[PDB]
């Protein structure tokens, strides 16, 4: 017997434990769960499994790539030791403490807002959660299947689409080295267009969607301006903070009619260009992070491509954007959003 | 309706009680309903809409609980009802923007207005003398009295706004 | 609560042809619209959800459209198996309501009935009351009036009428009116008449028999 | 597959208790909302309620509230619709009917309803059981025309329903038309079968109705022959 719970729950991991305020235990091993005969309600976003997520990660952002300076909104300037050792994103799990236990709901009908599941499973600790940071898309992440589904806000039109693992979607980003210390290049590989094709004929065949369903007037869609992390692709290779330019990427997963464009955005690419910066805004907390220039050598990173982070905006029945979300959080909502914190009693 | 006034190309910011939950996104727009401005965590976005690049926020009230919406250099055509929308709790503004321009010789006070409004004006000049009108206010013939800075006071219903033009013959 | 108003209340069309229904709402249910096909003595048949989405295995030539208030249906080239009777029902709205269906029947040339007449057998006399039939078979459109008169006098109340289902082969229907009486008023009076009225009739035929002849 | 098998045919009288059932397979039952709903002796359809299985959340259209009971039995996959006083007015076909299953959770946005029992039956009646009266329709001057005659049978006064009505053990079946049965102000039940068969053959061929009514246990074979 058991009620809802809000309470502080320990994390644990295979390797390394310490980041700032956050200390792990080593993982156990145990990845099983037991079915229950129970109805019980989910919800991604009003959550406290993922809303201690998002705060931890947030931890580990600033300890994994250390900041020589931090500038608040505030106006506070605050310098600290930093050099060009860095931490790579590691997996880490939740772990109920004694006299709670953690629900899931084993439904493919869940889409992060469900007030009737009725297949309940329980267990003292979640799958591992990727851990990385980035806007626009999601990488490495630990929720992809043979399948499309969308996490949808219950409350607005807030969403984070899980890609379909069939398509093989990867990201290579390369900076090469020298003897160009802040330029680079990040190539999208497997089948991307109808991965795209696919996510629409999803947000088509939603309850939730009373947009057209023409799908040539469904389009991902750029953000108009705003922070450089939400008008370009925020992501990070080897300690590197890269912003990436993605209109040839849209133009060509979309197969756009390019005419009406300035001539340098008319071309249809799989890769595009990314820029690496010394100052980001930081994601979590209003501000500035100052960085070391960019290190020496040939920098690669290869990733699944496992999530899009986007805003389903439509105001009438005659076009609907796929707008890309700088929402860093959503990601952790994917990756644990299923779980709820219940009290053993 | 909270009504608010500003002067063509002049700068207003426009206010918005940000007080809920964390992670909960806040929306600008305008009324034909496209987005303005937004909040995606502690980063800001811009919408479609072109009146966004001299849109902007003040980040360092985001903690205290505000999203503001500043507006630089404003154009009549900027005259709008705007909408802070948050998980569909909406709080309306409308902004009028008004322009007060000029050209024995006559003196011709014209004021610039936004479709649907009904301004007012109450001119005063370095001497003391008031006058009133609508549109335009008119000295036939100017006294050279009257050369100098002529506070002037625009009204819309309830609110007014204040300009200053100097004159010289 | 939301009623569902469904135009035509029938329809006739051949095989081959674009027909189209519609479905009316007296307030607005956004996209969420269902239409249902139910054919005599059988269960609802879902086809169409959210206005607009094909359930499984229901054949293409089905669409659906609409907004807020008008939706519409359309079978873009009907085929036999089409014939039937279609529902619309609004589903996010508790209570949940249903159009009150459209049907759909075969055309064909328009055929006059045959009016026979039958009196009531000696047998059923025997046991203490009269029917008397009379029957209207194989006409089209399968609106008909059927009056009963007694030596001339107009009959009210005293009548049940039965309808067949539209014939498969040659798209016609039958109807079957009786007329029930005690033994003793039926013998009470002599001409038994039954008075057809119908479309493929320029003015209405009566069948007629005389009592005991 | 999914299969929703309800219970047979029930003839009731006014003011007993009711309860029928639908047995479910093929699916999660305590995940989805199943329904009933109504259908009036040719008339549209009305639903009555539903019930979710896995908590027994319940809802009822405001007509049938406080007139039915609906409930469900997970261990056996079952849901049942019972009325504690029935009336005549209740005769019907009820079908249960579950609610779409991959609604991402939005059960009250997708509310309709992708898999239907084969219905039930419900007769409501003062009435007893009482076996038809076959009268002959033999065809005469006023039956005839252009060769082809028209002769039938008057199956009169039976309850409940159904009946069944043949012609010469069913070696005759075109141009047959057997009506359906009407109810009478007796609360008794009445159909016709009729056929056309060319004049020619009155003489020779004879014509039999083969009128069953199982209820009663009723078989009649009447011969229909002129005059
Ligand atoms: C999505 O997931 C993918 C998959 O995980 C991520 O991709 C990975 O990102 C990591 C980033 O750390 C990549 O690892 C790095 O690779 C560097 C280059 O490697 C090659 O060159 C070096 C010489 O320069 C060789 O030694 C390497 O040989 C290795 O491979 C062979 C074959 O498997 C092994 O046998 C060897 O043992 C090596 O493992 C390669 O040929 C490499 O320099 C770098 O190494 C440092 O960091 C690791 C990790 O801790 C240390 O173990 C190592 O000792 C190095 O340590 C230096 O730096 C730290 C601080 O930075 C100091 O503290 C140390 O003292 C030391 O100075 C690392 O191994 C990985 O290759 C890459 N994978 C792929 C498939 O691309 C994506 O990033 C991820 N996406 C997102 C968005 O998160
Ligand atoms: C996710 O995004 C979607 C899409 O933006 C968003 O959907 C809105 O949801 C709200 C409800 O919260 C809807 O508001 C309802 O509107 C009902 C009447 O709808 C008619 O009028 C709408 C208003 O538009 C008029 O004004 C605008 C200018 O402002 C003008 O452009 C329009 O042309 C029009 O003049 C109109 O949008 C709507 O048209 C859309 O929808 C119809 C189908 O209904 C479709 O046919 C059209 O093609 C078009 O897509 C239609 O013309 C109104 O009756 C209702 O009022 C009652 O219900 C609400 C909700 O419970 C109560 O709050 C209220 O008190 C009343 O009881 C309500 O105002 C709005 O229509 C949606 N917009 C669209 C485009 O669908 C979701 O809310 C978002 N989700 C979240 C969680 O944020
Ligand atoms: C989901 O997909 C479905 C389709 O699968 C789609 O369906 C449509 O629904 C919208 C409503 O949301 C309908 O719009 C209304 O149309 C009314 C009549 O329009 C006529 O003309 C249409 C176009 O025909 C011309 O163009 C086509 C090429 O496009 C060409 O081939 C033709 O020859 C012709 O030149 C036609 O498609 C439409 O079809 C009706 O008749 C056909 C013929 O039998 C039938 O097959 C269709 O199913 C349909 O019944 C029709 O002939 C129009 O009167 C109505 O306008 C009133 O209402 C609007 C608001 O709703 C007011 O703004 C306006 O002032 C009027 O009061 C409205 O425009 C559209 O017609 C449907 N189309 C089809 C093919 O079904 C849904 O919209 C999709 N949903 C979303 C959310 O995208
Ligand atoms: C997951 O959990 C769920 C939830 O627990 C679980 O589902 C339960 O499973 C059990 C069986 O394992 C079910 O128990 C059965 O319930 C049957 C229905 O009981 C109700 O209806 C009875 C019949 O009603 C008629 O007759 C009555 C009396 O004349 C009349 O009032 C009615 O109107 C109608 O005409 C009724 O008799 C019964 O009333 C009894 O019980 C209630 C409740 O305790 C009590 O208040 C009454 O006073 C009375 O004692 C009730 O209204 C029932 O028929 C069936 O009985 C048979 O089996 C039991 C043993 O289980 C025998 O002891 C009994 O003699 C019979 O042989 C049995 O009780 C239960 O209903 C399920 N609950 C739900 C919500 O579905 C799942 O199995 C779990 N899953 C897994 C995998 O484990
Ligand atoms: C929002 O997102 C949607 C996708 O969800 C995206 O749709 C893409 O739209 C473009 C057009 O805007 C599509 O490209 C068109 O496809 C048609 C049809 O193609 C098939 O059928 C033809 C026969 O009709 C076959 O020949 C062909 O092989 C395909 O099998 C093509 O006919 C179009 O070609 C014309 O336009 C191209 C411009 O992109 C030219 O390169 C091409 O040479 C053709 O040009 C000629 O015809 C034009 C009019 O037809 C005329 O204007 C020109 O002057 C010239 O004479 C075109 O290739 C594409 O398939 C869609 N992608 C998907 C995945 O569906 C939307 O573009 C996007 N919207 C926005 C705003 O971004
Ligand atoms: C891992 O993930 C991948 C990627 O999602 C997935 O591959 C996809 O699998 C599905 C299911 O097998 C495929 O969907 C089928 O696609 C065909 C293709 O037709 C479409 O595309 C053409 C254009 O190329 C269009 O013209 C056409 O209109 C379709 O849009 C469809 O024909 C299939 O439809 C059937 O099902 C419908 C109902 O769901 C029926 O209405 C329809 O008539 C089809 O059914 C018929 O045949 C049945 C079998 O006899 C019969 O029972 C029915 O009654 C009916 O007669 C269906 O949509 C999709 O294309 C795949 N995508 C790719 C990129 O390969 C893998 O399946 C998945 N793997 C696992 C293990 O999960
Ligand atoms: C999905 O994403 C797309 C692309 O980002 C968005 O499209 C933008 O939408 C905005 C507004 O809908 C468009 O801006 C509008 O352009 C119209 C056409 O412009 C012409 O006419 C003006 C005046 O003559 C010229 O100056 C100009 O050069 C063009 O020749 C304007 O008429 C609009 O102004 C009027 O309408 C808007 C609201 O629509 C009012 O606010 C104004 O006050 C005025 O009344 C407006 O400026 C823009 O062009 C679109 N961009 C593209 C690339 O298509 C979608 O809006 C977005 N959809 C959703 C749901 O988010
Ligand atoms: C949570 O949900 C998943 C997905 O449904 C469950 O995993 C699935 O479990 C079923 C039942 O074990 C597996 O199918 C079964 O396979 C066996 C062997 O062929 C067959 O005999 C059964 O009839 C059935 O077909 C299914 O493969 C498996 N799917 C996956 C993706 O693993 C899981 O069991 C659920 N967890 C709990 C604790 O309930
Ligand atoms: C988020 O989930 C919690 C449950 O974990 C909801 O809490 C309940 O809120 C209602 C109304 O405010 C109260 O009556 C209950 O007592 C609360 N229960 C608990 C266990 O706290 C909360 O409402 C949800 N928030 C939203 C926005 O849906
Ligand atoms: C994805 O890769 C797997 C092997 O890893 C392969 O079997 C599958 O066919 C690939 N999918 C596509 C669409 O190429
Ligand atoms: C990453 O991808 C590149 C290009 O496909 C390849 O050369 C390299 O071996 C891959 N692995 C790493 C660790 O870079």
């Amino acid at each position: 017997a058991w009620r809802n719970a809000t309470i502080p729950l320990f994390c644990a991991t295979k390797n390394r434990d310490t980041w700032g305020t956050t200390q792990c235990l080593p993982d156990n091993g145990d990845y099983s769960e037991v079915a229950l005969n129970v109805t019980e309600s989910f919800d991604a976003w009003n959550n406290t499994v993922t809303e201690q997520a998002i705060e931890d990660v947030w931890q580990l952002f600033e300890t994994s790539i250390k900041p020589c300076v931090k500038l608040s909104g505030s106006g506070s300037v605050i310098q600290e030791s930093c050099d060009k050792h860095y931490w790579d994103a590691i997996r880490f799990r939740y772990c109920a403490p004694p006299g709670y236990a953690l629900l899931r709901c084993n439904d493919t009908n869940y889409s992060g807002f469900m007030p009737k599941c009725s297949k309940v499973v329980v267990s003292s600790c979640t799958r591992m959660m990727e851990t990385q940071t980035s806007t626009w898309f999601g990488f490495n992440g630990t929720r992809a299947e043979n399948r499309t589904y969308i996490y949808w806000h219950g409350r607005d039109n807030r969403t984070i689409i899980s890609l379909n693992k069939y398509y093989n979607l990867t990201m290579k980003c390369r900076r090469p080295g020298g003897s160009r210390p802040k330029q680079a290049w990040c190539w999208f590989g497997g089948k991307w267009k109808d991965a795209i094709k696919e996510v629409k004929q999803t947000i088509v065949k939603h309850p939730r969607y009373t947009g057209t369903n023409n799908t040539d007037k469904i389009n991902l869609t750029a953000p108009g301006g705003g922070d450089p992390e939400v008008t370009f692709m925020w992501t990070n290779c080897r300690g590197e903070f890269l912003y990436c330019k993605m209109n040839w990427f849209l133009n060509w997963v979309e197969d756009r009619n390019t005419a009406n464009q300035k001539p340098k955005e008319q071309h249809k690419r799989n890769y595009v260009p990314c820029h690496i910066r010394q100052i980001i805004n930081t994601w979590h907390k209003v501000g500035k992070n100052v960085y070391l220039p960019p290190r020496e050598g040939d920098l690669t990173c290869n990733s699944t491509v496992t999530s899009l982070i986007a805003n389903i905006d439509w105001i009438d029945g005659n076009q609907t954007n796929i707008t890309m979300s700088a929402e860093v959080a959503e990601l952790y909502r994917l990756e644990l959003g299923d779980y709820k914190l219940v009290e053993i009693t | 309706k909270k009504v608010v006034l500003g002067k063509k190309g002049d700068t207003v910011e426009l206010t918005c009680n940000a007080s809920q939950k964390k992670n909960t996104q806040f929306h600008w727009k305008n009324s034909n309903q496209i987005k303005i401005l937004g909040i995606q965590g502690s980063f800001l976005t811009k919408g479609p809409s072109k009146l966004s690049d001299r849109a902007d926020s003040r980040k360092s009230l985001w903690d205290q609980g505000q999203f503001s919406m500043i507006i630089k250099n404003l154009k009549i055509e900027d005259s709008d009802t705007y909408i802070c929308e948050v998980e569909n709790k909406k709080e309306e503004v409308e902004l009028l923007v008004f322009g007060l321009t000029a050209n024995g010789q006559s003196l011709t006070l014209t004021l610039e207005s936004p479709p649907g409004s009904s301004p007012s004006v109450k001119c005063r000049s370095p001497g003391g003398k008031n006058i009133q009108g609508g549109r335009t206010i008119s000295v036939p013939q100017l006294e050279r009295q009257d050369s100098g800075t002529w506070t002037c006071t625009v009204s819309q219903d309830q609110k007014t706004v204040e300009f200053k033009i100097d004159i010289v013959v | 609560d939301i009623q569902m108003t469904q135009s035509p209340s029938s329809l006739s069309a051949s095989v081959g042809d674009r027909v189209t229904i519609t479905c009316r709402a007296s307030q607005g249910i956004s996209t969420y619209l269902a239409w249902y096909q139910q054919k005599p003595g059988k269960a609802p048949k879902l086809l169409i959800y959210k206005a607009y989405l094909l359930q499984n295995g229901v054949p293409s030539r089905f669409s659906g459209g609409g907004s807020g208030t008008d939706f519409t249906l359309t079978i873009s080239s009907l085929q036999p198996e089409d014939f039937a009777t279609y529902y619309c029902q609004q589903h996010n709205n508790n209570p949940y309501t249903f159009g009150q269906g459209t049907k759909v029947e075969i055309k064909r040339t328009v055929a006059a009935p045959s009016v026979f007449i039958f009196p009531p057998s000696d047998e059923q006399l025997k046991s203490g009351t009269a029917s008397v039939v009379c029957l209207l078979n194989n006409f089209y459109p399968r609106e008909a009036k059927v009056q009963w008169k007694v030596d001339n006098a107009l009959q009210s109340g005293n009548s049940q009428e039965s309808v067949t289902e539209q014939d498969s082969k040659d798209s016609t229907y039958s109807l079957s009116s009786t007329l029930t009486l005690s033994k003793a008023d039926y013998e009470k009076h002599k001409v038994y008449a039954c008075e057809v009225t119908h479309q493929g009739l320029s003015s209405p035929v009566t069948k007629s028999f005389n009592r005991g002849e | 597959e999914v299969q929703l098998v309800q219970s047979g045919t029930e003839v009731k009288r006014p003011g007993e208790s009711l309860t029928i059932s639908c047995k479910t397979s093929g699916y999660s039952f305590s995940g989805t909302w199943i329904s009933w709903v109504r259908q009036m002796p040719g008339k549209g359809l009305e639903w009555m309620g539903s019930i979710y299985p896995g908590d027994s959340d319940t809802r009822y259209h405001p007509s049938f509230q406080g007139h039915v009971t609906i409930s469900a039995d997970r261990s056996v996959s079952t849901t049942y619709l019972q009325w504690s006083s029935l009336k005549a007015s209740d005769t019907a076909t009820y079908y249960c009917a579950r609610s779409y299953e991959d609604n991402y959770g939005y059960y009250d946005l997708f509310f309709f309803f992708d898999y239907w029992g084969q219905g039930a039956l419900v007769t409501v009646s003062s009435a007893s059981t009482k076996g038809p009266s076959v009268f002959p329709l033999a065809p005469s001057s006023k039956s005839t025309s252009g060769g082809t005659a028209a002769l039938g049978c008057l199956v009169k006064d039976y309850f409940p329903e159904p009946v069944t009505v043949s012609w010469n053990s069913g070696a005759l079946t075109s141009g047959v038309h057997t009506f359906p049965a009407v109810l009478q102000s007796s609360g008794l039940y009445s159909l016709s079968s009729v056929v056309t068969v060319p004049s020619s053959s009155l003489g020779t061929q004879t014509y039999i109705c083969n009128v069953n009514h199982k209820p009663s246990n009723t078989k009649v074979d009447k011969r229909v022959e002129p005059k």
